[PDB]
Parts: C-alpha cells; structure tokens; sequence
C-alpha cells in the first residue's frame, strides 16, 4: 500500500514500473524478489457530476505522470464523494 | 536486455559505450569480461509523442543523449504504433 503517490517524485514510480510490468524487483546484491503474488494498491487525491469529476481526474492523472506507467495498472478506481 | 535506457542517469551510459565499441567491461577485480558474443538490446520509448516519424524520433534521440552513445549502435529501430 503506497500512500499519497501524488507527492512522491516520479523516480519512485520509475522504480515501481518494473514491479507492475513483470512482478519482480531486483535490489542491490542482486536479490530478485517476486511481486508476482502481491496485491498492490496506490492512493492519491489528484449524479453525473461524479462522471465529470471522473474524466477530470483521469485527465489530471494523464498529465501527472507518464503513460507507460498507466499502462501497467489494472484498475484506476475513482472514489465518489461520501454522501450524507 | 536493458529495459528503458531512457530513464537512467545520463552518466550511466558511458559504461555502455565502452561496451558497444569494443565489447568488454572491466570489473573492480580487473577481470575484463567479454561481451563479444551477446546480442544486446535497449528498449526506450522516447518518441512517445509521435516515415517522418523516424525523423522526429531521431531528432528527439540526438537531443536525448550524447552523439558518442548513438554512434555505437547497429540499428536504431523505430517501432510504429498499432492498427485495428
């Protein structure tokens, strides 16, 4: 669970890029660790009003970081505002 | 297979150029390792924006890193996008 990804410098994402793509990280000493069997979740905060906000933050995301990153993720889930 | 050379400190390419011209490295111990039987590949999507495509991508490459790095290369290959 990575929290508040909007704040991390993109180089951290270029680290996670291999994790998402192939499910393996190699640290120094060459230990290759398998993320193949981990559920990976990232956070952020970057009627039809929910749909408009949805496309809005999708655009803000595409502007946020690279597309080669977004291709890796299975789901971009948008959380609707809590209702009364 | 060197994935995404685009995203590595422009200084890390100098070892690679030592490799490409002659085909050998030297590790701290001193053993001159021989790369001369190794099909070598680098996969960097730098023309992500967009036969003129070859021209613009080559321009973005010339701007991307040193001409010395580019000169040691067998085939710059520009993958074209996909179609229906």
């Amino acid at each position: 669970l990575l929290d508040a990804i909007e704040k991390a410098h993109p180089d951290v994402f270029n680290i996670l890029l291999q994790v998402l793509e192939d499910g393996r990280l190699t640290d120094s000493k060459g230990r290759t660790v398998d993320f193949r069997n981990t559920i990976l979740i990232m956070t952020s905060n970057v009627t039809q009003n929910h749909k408009d906000m949805k496309d809005k933050v999708m655009g803000e995301l595409k502007r946020a970081f690279r597309p080669e990153f977004i291709n890796r993720i299975d789901e971009i889930i948008v959380f609707h505002s809590l209702e009364k | 297979l060197l994935d995404a050379i685009e995203k590595a400190h422009p200084d890390v390419f100098n070892i690679l150029l030592q490799v490409l011209e002659d085909g050998r490295l030297t590790d701290s111990k001193g053993r001159t390792v021989d790369f001369r039987n190794t099909i070598l590949i680098m996969t960097s999507n730098v023309g992500a924006s967009e036969k003129d495509m070859k021209d613009k991508v080559m321009g973005e490459l010339k701007r991307a890193f040193r001409p010395e790095f580019i000169n040691r290369i067998d085939e710059i290959i520009v993958f074209h996008s996909l179609e229906k």
